RNA sequence: UAGAUAGAAAAUAGGUGCCCGUACCGCAAACCGACACAGGUAGUCAAGAUGAGAAUUCUAAGGUGAGCGAGCGAACUCUCGU
RNA sequence: UGAGUAGCGAAAGACGGGUGAGAAUCCCGUCCACCGAUUGACUAAGGUUUCCAGAGGAAGGCUCGUCCGCUCUGGGUUAGUCGGGUCCUAAGCUGAGGCCGACAGGCGUAGGCGAUGGAUAACAGGUUGAUAUUCCUGUACCACCUAUAAUCGUUUUAAUCG
RNA sequence: GAGCUGUAAGUAAGCUUUGAUCCAGAGAUUUCCGAAUGGGGAAACCCAGCAUGAGUUAUGUCAUGUUAUCGAUAUGUGAAUACAUAGCAUAUCAGAAGGCACACCCGGAGAACUGAAACAUCUUAGUACCCGGAGGAAGAGAAAGAAAAUUCGAUUCCCUUAGUAGCGGCGAGCGAAACGGGAAGAGCCCAAACCAACAAGCUUGCUUGUUGGGGUUGUAGGACACUCUAUACGGAGUUACAAAGGACGACAUUAGACGAAUCAUCUGGAAAGAUGAAUCAAAGAAGGUAAUAAUCCUGUAGUCGAAAAUGUUGUCUCUCUUGAGUGGAUCCUGAGUACGACGGAGCACGUGAAAUUCCGUCGGAAUCUGGGAGGACCAUCUCCUAAGGCUAAAUACUCUCUAGUGACCGAUAGUGAACCAGUACCGUGAGGGAAAGGUGAAAAGCACCCCGGAAGGGGAGUGAAAUAGAACCUGAAACCGUGUGCU
């Protein structure tokens, strides 16, 4: 998810999105070990989204202070 | 590189000097480009390789960007490239004619 | 790490000279004497040189 | 942190034999304790864990070309389930 | 005992119990001696016949045939018997 | 060069059957021999994957090699109770304040740290190619928690903690 | 501005003109150890308290924050011991710590081999080493100066003076300064007299302590008395001279953009070469491109550009602030100081005739009719005005950055290190410390066939070349073979 879309999400929405995205990553990691994952590039995309989600959230907290 | 993929360029240097062809691909880091029908190389291919058939394969190999020269649209002759900003946008201009290359 | 509280007088280094002018490093120490004096309005025992004590510059408690 | 605690599943001959006995082997974070692993497995897989046995593996030297180096240290947890089952696949 | 404070519990049932080490060699080809080196390396266990005995000779449990061989059976050197 | 010379590091092997491009040297079998207060079984140091399976034969192996502590690939170490820590202390070390000393720093009190000693609850059997008082089975023990508690107490207390 | 997912190939899955990768400015995140700081510890680990939160029937478990020491400032308690002082407890602090640039500076402490053809004074040398404190520079600095002119006017640094004057077992050797020529320049603030306020001793005498004002010197100056001048008019400033700010502009740095002019032929694998004919130049620096290119590419001259951050600077703003005379009655002008003796040290100067200046010990002035210096000392004369501070520049150095340069090296050289090097290796440790570059223009890196278990090779093919086939440019000698003419 691009930062612009993430910026639209409310703090609560971001928090929930991070959790859901983290779960997706865990599933992907388990699939890869079992050899069930073909789309390897998916893993990277999820990671950067979670990083973005975290970045946008951090900006808000700094802004509040 | 002044030369871009899909340009029609004359070869001004090498064995293939005096041949005009489209640019199939460009390698920015090596400053080399591939032009159709230029610098054809015969490569030994194993049938042991993933491709079932094994034989000598003829494909174009990269040539230095300096060796190729863009062709002026008006004259169909080798021209250098000049850049002129139009409506805040840089446009490729042939030195020979002064027309837009593309 | 021993010096007069009042003057800051401390040991110095120099040479001990023989008649043949042979030299050996030596020290001159201050005549420091431990005396009770008033420090920060409270009686305290500190090392003070006799020179400082002379003329009652330093009160002794 | 449950997703962070359990890094990946472990599939080996000895692991597969354990699975028949209802023991599931996982690679976990080196810092985590066995109790953390128990809670983590229970949350993710919604199963009841009978016990967790944990081991540490030392870094093993691996050579490629002239380059000499060690593999990452591993902490492996074997989790026995009293109730329920985990499907890794 | 000084102190502290309404609660304490024989039992019974249910539950909770972390980290580190754990492979393998370890009188040795894996340790200390540059070596797959006749050297050094704490401790524990240690059967039978013989015997005072953990000596001695031959065996047990268990391990081992030693990481160059084949000939010939001179001098000479070493080790050994008369 | 010396030179195809010195050496190839204490020892008993023989044969048959395998394997393989190749076998005195690898595997298996029989016989023979050697150790046996030990060449056996543990185990602390120390080493650190040398452990197991499959594969290989360049190099390493004082010969050879189909083999290996070698090379490649994938595996293997499971603890409330075992050893150490969440216990204790010795020598020693360190040391708030403190004492001393050109500087750096030295010494030292309280207090810490520190096993080679003290305290301290699990045993038998089974199981893998590679782990076992760790897994499994059976049968235990210890500490703590929650609940229900025979009984006991119920504010100078007299149950209880200390 | 079209590719991209480092080296690092390759495979896979993807990303990107709805602007990837990439480049610069700013920001977020930033495990654990380490001053390492909750405690401990064999660094990168273990074990806790407290608060709050998560989870659990509950315990176990987990998360976040916080908890060292010393110093300073407060606050509250407070021993022997009446008062209160230790002491103790709590709170706050961008307080300190530790690191480094193997350089420069200042200071503490301080060798020896060596030289003297021995060696003790002396020399090496106040060097190396060690330790402390720094700063971007440091240190020094506005005359108790240098001198002897018609004097000069803080300090530092350069030239020169001069290998002079001197010092010296008068040996070895050590070695100025002033003047003169230059670089660079900047001056200042206190203490005291005195005045005002406050507090204490309560003569409640006016004597102390504190604050503010005042005042700052050799032409003696100041207080004091008196007379003009001025309330920031002016003047000055954060580099000293007092100390924070704001606004705007300019320039610079940290990405970039544009940027002139060549074709043909011959040889060749390839042209930049040769040959012929042209062209540009504020650009004929340089590198690359299939051989040697001003005109092919990257550039070069020239010109242009910054959202943001930083630095420098200018102008306002802001802040601060009276400046001068005359008088000679009284007062003030840095004391255990100067200075002396003794023992040392430092001065180019080795105790000497030893001025000048510091230290330890001990003794110990004067007060403007004062005091210090002019190389013992005295007189005279002359020049200064100690015992309190601050101060830019000219100077030193280079871990580093940016742009460049070399009658510097070219793989046994140049760094130890052109390469996965402070590595491999060696050592208990401190520490010592290597070797090792080159296919080709392009990987076109030898399909296929044959012998062989493989290795290796013979063909075939790629290529200008394989006698360029992988540490693959060239390929010397030693040394090892095979054949042969003569012997
Ligand atoms: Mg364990
Ligand atoms: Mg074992
Ligand atoms: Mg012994
Ligand atoms: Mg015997
Ligand atoms: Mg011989
Ligand atoms: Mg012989
Ligand atoms: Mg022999
Ligand atoms: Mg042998
Ligand atoms: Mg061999
Ligand atoms: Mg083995
Ligand atoms: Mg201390
Ligand atoms: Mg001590
Ligand atoms: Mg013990
Ligand atoms: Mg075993
Ligand atoms: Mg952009
Ligand atoms: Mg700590
Ligand atoms: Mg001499
Ligand atoms: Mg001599
Ligand atoms: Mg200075
Ligand atoms: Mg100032
Ligand atoms: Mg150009
Ligand atoms: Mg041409
Ligand atoms: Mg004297
Ligand atoms: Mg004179
Ligand atoms: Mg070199
Ligand atoms: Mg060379
Ligand atoms: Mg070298």
């Amino acid at each position: 998810m691009k930062a612009k879309e993430i910026r639209d999400l409310t703090t609560s929405e971001i928090e929930e999105q991070i959790k859901s995205s983290k779960e997706e990553l865990f599933n992907l990691r388990f699939q890869l070990a079992t050899g069930q994952l073909e789309e390897t590039a998916r893993i990277r995309t999820v990671r950067k989204t979670i990083a973005r989600l975290k970045t946008v959230a951090r900006e808000r907290e700094i802004e509040q202070s | 590189m002044h030369i871009k993929k899909g340009d029609n360029v004359k070869v001004i240097a090498g064995k293939d000097k005096g041949k005009e062809g489209k640019v199939i691909a460009t390698l920015p880091k090596k400053d080399r480009v591939v032009v159709e029908g230029v610098n054809i190389m015969k490569k030994h291919q194993k049938p042991t390789q993933l491709n079932p058939e094994g034989g000598i394969l003829e494909t174009e190999a990269a040539i230095h960007v300096s060796n190729v020269q863009l062709l002026d649209p008006k004259t169909n002759e080798p021209t250098r490239v000049g850049y002129k900003f139009v409506d805040g946008k840089k446009v490729r201009i042939a030195k020979k004619s002064g027309e837009e290359i593309k | 790490g021993k010096q007069c509280f009042v003057t800051g007088r401390k040991a110095s280094t120099g040479n001990r000279r023989s008649h043949a002018l042979n030299s050996t490093k030596r020290r001159w120490n201050a005549n420091l004497q431990k005396v009770r004096i008033l420090v920060d309005g409270k009686p305290k025992k500190v090392w003070v040189s006799a020179r400082a004590l002379k003329s009652g510059k330093v009160t002794r408690v | 942190e449950a997703r962070d605690i359990l890094k990946r599943p472990v599939i080996t001959e000895k692991s597969s034999e354990a699975m028949a006995e209802d023991k599931y082997t996982f690679d976990v974070d080196t810092r985590v304790n066995k109790t953390q692993v128990k809670m983590a497995v229970e949350e993710i897989f919604n199963v009841k864990v009978a016990s967790v046995n944990i081991m540490n593996y030392k870094p093993k030297k691996k050579r490629m070309g002239r380059y000499q180096g060690y593999t990452n240290k591993r902490r492996k947890a074997i989790v026995t389930l009293k109730e329920g089952s985990i499907d890794l696949f």
